[PDB]
């Protein structure tokens, strides 16, 4: 449960991403795939090589997505619906792979925001990333 | 007691540069911050109200020098991770009974921290090479467990 | 994220409940301090022996919460917010122990309740333990 | 793992009336429904679609018979659970990679089923005597990550 300040930090923070959206997505999914080389077998079909357009097309639409969940803190369930039918319903994703993205997002935004990665922000997005996967995983409809 | 030749050559290199008055102390700061609950275990450090009052804790920055020096202390043994880190165990498990989930949550703030320090040098393939030195560093702490 | 269908197995199961709220309650913190000994510590003040007239008066306070949640499950965060400043703010007790004493509410539940304990409500069961702990280790005010 | 004796012919008892043809489906089929994710591991047993598929499907309850042997020969072999499973160990964690989160979260299962067929006769104590044999087999099952 994020509290008012949970909000307003992940607001801000998220907010100083912009333009680099696709680019910390894409090195986000990167650095898990890398990290934790099992990942890799929820995209049997993609071309997961470094640098790959498939790659960076990829961590546009999961930053895209965040954004949009930002955008609706107050109203994920209703938001990310569809990305629950994905991910919960047919990929059925194991909720600690959640856990290695978000912490490869939190990584990502570490090495490029210095400044605004500060204790407090950093607890509010790991307790934001966590609600956005609950919603993810679970089948709620 | 699996890192690869070139992932222990990176690990080695990074590690050099690590700031060992200082790291540890934003670790430990920032998993009582993160992780609220962690806090119930350093009843005695004082002030931990508030994410300032911790960073700023003198208990916290001191002990963190103390982690950092445990986690120094594995990369120097990065084959025997069981031995270097067994009385510790004994500490956390037997006797504090922390739950072993924490030591892989400090783990990954601690790649945070680097992370955070290091900026871009701090690549997908060295965080690569250390996440396998935290997740072999959490499973040594554990072994009591085991 | 609990569906539509899990919210009513909750209320259906749990509501078979009824009389038996102390005797369950009880019995599931019994369940817990005997089977994960570590739990304890959280009541060092406690009279924990068996049978403890303070263990069956606190059974029956977790008890009631459970029932008022299962009232609240579409405004939790609102309806807790006094069990999360306890369990959060002041007690800080570690989300394990969460798990722990749900698996064992849920053990009470099969062991006193067969009929009600399907495979689906046992999921619904286990997605509303998981939704009240997430709000009682959550810092939100 | 460590049962008084008491706790052995508890567990022992109660073990010598368990179902052999359903109890271990049942316990594999609430692992698939509680946790759907767990399905992703078994493509090959067709119909997983609904809770009742999952149930009467004749390749889980012929897949969960053989759970429940495993269980069994962990409970001839306490003193040597290690041993006992490292073939196991070696399958659920060099080739399938199961998360060993899981490994704990079935033993749990496993003993909601216990607590669902045999209701009263499932005392506290008698659970707490199953959880130490659980735990022990889950921390078997793991060994290879260790
Ligand atoms: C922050 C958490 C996550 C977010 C916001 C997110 C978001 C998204 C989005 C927007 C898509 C594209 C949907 C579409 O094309 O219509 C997607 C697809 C997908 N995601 Fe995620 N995701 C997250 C976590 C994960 C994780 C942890 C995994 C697995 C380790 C995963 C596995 C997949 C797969 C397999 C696809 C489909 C790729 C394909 O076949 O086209 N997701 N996700
Ligand atoms: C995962 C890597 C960890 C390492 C390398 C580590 C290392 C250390 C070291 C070197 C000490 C000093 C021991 C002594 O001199 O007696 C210590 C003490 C302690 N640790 Fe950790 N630790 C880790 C994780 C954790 C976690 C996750 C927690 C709690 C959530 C924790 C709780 C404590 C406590 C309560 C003490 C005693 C402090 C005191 O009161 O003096 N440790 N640890
Ligand atoms: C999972 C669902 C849980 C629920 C619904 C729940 C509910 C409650 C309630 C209703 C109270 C009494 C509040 C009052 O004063 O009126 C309480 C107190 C307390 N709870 Fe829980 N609780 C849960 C989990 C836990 C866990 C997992 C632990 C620790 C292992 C824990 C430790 C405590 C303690 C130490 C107290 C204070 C007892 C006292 O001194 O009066 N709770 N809880
Ligand atoms: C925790 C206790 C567990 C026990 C005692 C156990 C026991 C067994 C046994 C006896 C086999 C047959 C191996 C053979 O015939 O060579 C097996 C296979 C298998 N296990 Fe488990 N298991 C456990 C946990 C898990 C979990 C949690 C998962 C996944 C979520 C899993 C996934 C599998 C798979 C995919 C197979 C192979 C099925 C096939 O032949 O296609 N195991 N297990
Ligand atoms: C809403 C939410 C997401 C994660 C959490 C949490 C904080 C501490 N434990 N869980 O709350
Ligand atoms: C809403 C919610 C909380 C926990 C869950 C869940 C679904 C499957 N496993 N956990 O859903």
């Amino acid at each position: 449960v994020l509290s008012p300040a949970d909000k307003t930090n992940v607001k801000a923070a998220w907010g100083k991403v912009g333009a680099h959206a696709g680019e910390y997505g894409a090195e986000a999914l990167e650095r898990m795939f890398l990290s934790f080389p099992t990942t890799k077998t929820y995209f049997p079909h993609f071309d997961l090589s470094h640098g790959s357009a498939q790659v960076k097309g990829h961590g546009k639409k999961v930053a895209d997505a965040l954004t949009n969940a930002v955008a609706h803190v107050d109203d994920m369930p209703n938001a990310l619906s569809a990305l629950s039918d994905l991910h919960a319903h047919k990929l059925r994703v194991d909720p600690v792979n959640f856990k290695l993205l978000s912490h490869c997002l939190l990584v990502t935004l570490a090495a490029h925001l210095p400044a605004e990665f500060t204790p407090a922000v950093h607890a509010s997005l790991d307790k934001f990333l966590a609600s956005v996967s609950t919603v993810l995983t679970s089948k709620y409809r | 007691v699996h890192l690869t030749p070139e992932e222990k050559s990176a690990v080695t290199a990074l590690w050099g540069k690590v700031n060992v008055d200082e790291v540890g102390g934003e670790a430990l700061g920032r998993l009582l911050v993160v992780y609220p609950w962690t806090q119930r275990f350093f009843e005695s450090f004082g002030d931990l109200s508030t994410p300032d009052a911790v960073m700023g804790n003198p208990k916290v920055k001191a002990h963190g020098k103390k982690v950092l020096g445990a986690f120094s202390d594995g990369l120097a043994h990065l084959d025997n991770l069981k031995g270097t880190f067994a009385t510790l165990s004994e500490l956390h498990c037997d006797k504090l009974h922390v739950d072993p989930e924490n030591f892989r949550l400090l783990g990954n703030v601690l790649v945070c921290v680097l992370a955070h320090h290091f900026g871009k040098e701090f690549t997908p393939p060295v965080q690569a090479a250390y996440q396998k030195v935290v997740a072999g560093v959490a499973n040594a702490l554990a072994h009591k467990y085991h």
